[PDB]
């Protein structure tokens, strides 16, 4: 009934946007339901961030349920504009995935983030 | 020869030894350590007295490269140089005999 | 260097004469303006420059030439643009107009025959030209680079001078004056650098605070930012910033926080805010004009204590993406390079009456 | 540095063949220099430690123990309240080394190869071109590593040793 | 003086060890 | 190895009874030597041992009953404070051991992985 369950709120997602920016430029990131599905399929993402101002919402109604089943973080931004904005990139991302690295400078970035959306999660 | 684009920093004119002084900044991209005489012939068509009524000296460089820090002087004719600058000087831009005893 | 043109409350908003032009490009990203006989110039990403003449306040600008790149000059010294061009400006003399933008080149042209008269290289795959700057009465061009870096070119000699660094995203807007002096954004690092090139000092001014204490604003009586779009400099000691969330920071250069901040100008529309796509100070004066893809150019005056602004007036009749805000004077024109899209390529919300062209207006007194 | 108290002492010397296999370093004295700084630094933690609470000795000197952490990277945003600081560890102080970020952010492909290209006058930070693989990186010079205008793969010049197969083929195939 | 050395020096002498203790303590932990 | 501040301490009776007679205080003692926080633990054999050295040595059960120091307990009738201290550091690979007995101190040389301690707060690592 809410579907927009959970929604980061406001410095949380703008360290967000800090983060897949910075991952983005590592190359940490992954562009689609289709890519975020499969590097599921894999194992070989950290967490999921979604857009919640897609038209329609259900094509990616079943990546939380994926995460849940992955024990994987993931958490709704409501702008698929400013998803885009963070991934170096002028159009609207709707899905991003962070990808596994332990050869990453940023991984205390993803640590503190995804402690953040354990704590949301709970 | 990439275009020096000098610059004349601090430029103070002293009257009662008829010269403007001034700190000469040099950049040089892809150029190094260009010379005492160039300095001197392309400064002279920027306030047009003469070619020895104008002394420079010093050039500390900037560490690594492109850019050259020196100072320089300008007088508003020859005998101003030939009575006023340090007797090396003139002995270093070729305008005066090196007595030697 | 302080400001000292008064005569906001002169300005004949309400009558404007307002007119619009609809041009043969798409989405142009700079309109730059010459003022001693007067012209304009007008880049879009149809890979175009355009030459006018609008010396004539009573009627539209006057197509006079224009240049256009293409394919034809993929090699980097080819003297034609084969990538977008982000940029446009006038050179204070009106010899040179220079153009450059998503190509690397920065690429110089004479304003006689819009002869390619230098393309000069930025050596760099990642150093594309975001915005140009003139120092006023100078031929001093401060260059923005999406690398991190500030390159800046004697136009005379047509040569490179020094690069600036420090940034920590791609520098947006970049605004000078007549002192050797320029400000400058990254809009993601939000922190605002103004940059003395004898000096050899830099400002940097902090933004994004967290709307979290605006909460408790909220229980006294918003939206996040992320992103300070556009900067305009006012005089030498103070300057205005537009950010992504209708927040319009008034700056003191003494100040580490904004001495001023607004809230939504343009608007809304859980909630979406508008964007601060143009900001134009014209300088030395208490009055500056923001433009959006809201529809309308909000224009607001300074208080002459340099503490807050005032509201003057808006121009409805711009739909669409403004782009670049020019003023001319003599009686006032303003002149807009209006687009469908944003000049980065951004995307547009379905933006009320899409349209290239430039949009127009003449306050009198 | 200085030299530690036991000179064998062997799951100690397995860590150091395991941060110097990881880091790739080439002495232990390189180790030893990481821990007597570190050595001085957890000494004065403890004196402050011993002061008052909003002692402005403890406010002034122990912020700005902070803020020189802060700078360098190994402080982190939620842990700035002077017990983290003793609760540290020597691989932070290895990550900051420029030797291994450049290597973080890819394109060294080696921990080898990263040191091989340090001492080759290669990757300048700014305008700066470093010959010194112990910076303790400024966490906002990180995005401005980039290569050295000159010194390819930042081009400008292939340099004489490809102008010598640049010789060999344009000569011998040539004339 | 003997012609028997022709084992590393140093930094590459440091390489070969990790390489080995790689190759050793993975299949020691297991 | 896994190692990290704070620190993980196994006092017995011997070592407490060394320190109370060269008048050294047991965690100041260890974290100016350690330099970083302790966790100080006592199991309820060293308290059992305490009961027989009561009436001599009270001034130590009253230094033991304190609150900075944590419980530690096994559930058993017969273990003691040598044995049970073998097999829990057995299992596991960050204990240390605040001891001066010579019969626990080579045990503690068999497996790999544990600091060693001294006379009141000299520390000794692995």
């Amino acid at each position: 009934n809410p579907k927009a369950f959970p929604l980061a709120d406001a410095a949380l997602t703008q360290q967000i946007l800090d983060v897949v920016q910075q991952a983005a430029n590592l190359r940490q990131l992954k562009k689609g339901a289709n890519e975020a599905t499969k590097t599921l399929n894999r194992g070989i993402s950290e967490f999921i961030i979604m857009a919640a101002d897609c038209e329609p919402i259900e094509i990616l109604l079943h990546l939380p349920l994926l995460c849940e089943d992955k024990n994987v973080p993931y958490v709704f931004v409501p702008s698929r504009v400013a998803l885009g904005r963070a991934c170096g990139v002028s159009r609207p991302v709707i899905a991003a995935s962070i990808t596994t690295n332990d050869a990453s400078a940023i991984k205390t970035q993803i640590y503190a983030v995804k402690d953040k959306i354990e704590t949301l999660l709970i | 020869s990439d275009a020096v684009t000098i610059r004349t920093r601090k430029v103070i004119s002293n009257p009662l030894l008829a010269r403007k002084q001034f700190v000469v900044d040099v950049l040089h991209p892809n150029r190094a350590n260009v010379s005492k005489d160039e300095l001197r012939e392309k400064l002279a068509e920027v306030y047009k007295a003469e070619k020895d009524a104008v002394s420079v000296f010093g050039f500390r460089t900037q560490f690594g490269g492109g850019k050259s820090v020196g100072f320089g002087l300008v007088y508003n004719s020859v005998a101003e140089a030939k009575k006023f600058e340090p007797t090396y000087r003139l002995v270093r831009y070729g305008l005066a005999e090196k007595v030697e005893k | 260097g302080r400001v000292f043109r008064y005569f906001g409350d002169k300005l004949l908003i309400s009558e404007a004469k307002q007119s619009f032009t609809r041009v043969g490009e798409n989405n142009l990203t700079c309109i730059s303006c010459f003022q001693p006989r007067l012209f304009a110039y007008t880049v879009s990403k149809d890979l175009q420059l355009t030459k006018y003449d609008i010396t004539d306040f009573s009627k539209r600008p006057k197509k006079l030439k224009y240049a256009k790149g293409g394919a034809k000059y993929i090699p980097n010294t080819t003297e034609g643009h084969y990538d977008e061009i982000l940029t446009v400006a006038a050179s204070p003399d009106g010899k040179y107009v220079v153009t450059g933008g998503r190509d690397r080149k920065l690429i110089v042209w004479s304003t006689e025959s819009l002869s390619p008269v230098k393309v000069i290289p930025t050596k760099d795959r990642r150093g594309e030209v975001l915005s140009l700057a003139f120092r006023k009465n100078s031929d001093q061009l401060y260059a923005s680079c999406a690398d991190f870096k500030i390159r800046t070119y004697s136009i005379n000699q047509f040569s490179q001078l020094e690069i600036l660094y420090g940034h920590h995203d791609i520098v947006e807007d970049i605004s000078a004056l007549a002192m050797e002096r320029c400000v400058t954004v990254g809009a993601r690092d939000r922190t605002a650098m103004l940059w003395k090139i004898p000096d050899e000092t830099r400002l940097t001014f902090r933004g994004g605070d967290e709307p979290q204490k605006l909460l408790r604003r909220w229980m006294k009586e918003f939206f996040c930012e992320g992103s300070i779009d556009v900067v305009s400099m006012v005089d030498d000691f103070h300057f205005i910033t537009g950010s992504d969330n209708g927040n319009i920071c008034l700056w003191s250069l003494a100040k580490k926080k904004p001495i001023f901040t607004e809230r939504i100008a343009h608007g809304i529309l859980l909630l979406q805010p508008f964007w601060i796509t143009s900001l134009y100070a014209i300088p030395y004066s208490n009055v500056f004009i923001s433009g959006s893809w809201s529809g309308s150019l909000k224009v607001w005056k300074i208080s002459d204590n340099l503490r807050s602004f005032e509201l003057l007036g808006e121009l409805s009749g711009a739909k669409g993406v403004v782009t670049k805000i020019q003023v001319v004077e003599s009686k006032f024109r303003i002149l807009a390079s209006i687009a469908k899209e944003h000049r980065l390529g951004r995307w547009i919300a379905n933006v009320s009456g899409a349209r290239n062209g430039i949009y127009s207006a003449v306050i009198d007194q | 540095y200085s030299t530690p108290k036991r000179p064998y002492e062997s799951s100690r010397l397995d860590a150091e063949l395991k941060l110097a296999g990881e880091f790739g370093l080439k002495n232990k004295k390189e180790i030893y220099r990481i821990s007597f700084q570190l050595s001085k630094i957890r000494r004065a933690a403890r004196d402050l430690l011993t002061r008052d609470e909003k002692d402005p000795k403890r406010l002034f000197e122990g912020n700005a123990l902070i803020r020189r952490l802060v700078r360098v990277g190994v402080l982190s945003e939620d842990k700035k309240k002077l017990d983290y600081v003793l609760a540290l560890k020597v691989e932070d102080f290895l990550e900051r080394r420029l030797q291994t970020q450049v290597y973080k952010l890819g394109l060294a492909k080696s921990v080898h190869h990263a040191r091989v290209l340090i001492t080759q006058r290669h990757i300048a930070v700014g305008k700066q071109i470093v010959n010194i693989p112990s910076f303790m990186v400024r966490l906002d010079s990180e995005k401005h590593i980039d290569f050295a205008p000159t010194s390819p793969f930042g081009g400008a010049r292939p340099g004489r040793v490809a102008r010598r197969n640049a010789a060999r083929k344009a000569e011998a195939s040539g004339e | 003086k003997t012609e028997k050395p022709k084992k590393p020096k140093g930094r590459a002498y440091k390489r070969l060890l990790y390489t080995r203790r790689f190759v050793n303590v993975t299949l020691v932990n297991g | 190895q896994a190692i990290k501040p704070p620190y993980q301490v196994l006092i017995d009776t011997n070592f407490i009874n060394f320190s109370i007679q060269k008048k050294v205080d047991i965690v100041r003692g260890m974290m100016d030597c350690l330099l970083a926080k302790c966790n100080p633990l006592i199991t309820d054999c060293v308290m059992a041992e305490l009961e027989k050295l009561g009436p001599k040595y009270r001034i130590a059960l009253k230094l033991a009953r304190d609150p900075r120091i944590k419980r530690l307990s096994c559930s058993h009738k017969g273990t003691y404070a040598d044995d049970c201290l073998v097999h829990r550091v057995l299992q596991h690979k960050c204990y240390i051991v605040a001891t001066n007995d010579a019969g626990l101190k080579q045990r503690i040389r068999k497996i790999p992985g544990i600091p060693l301690m001294s006379v009141g707060g000299h520390a000794y690592v692995i």
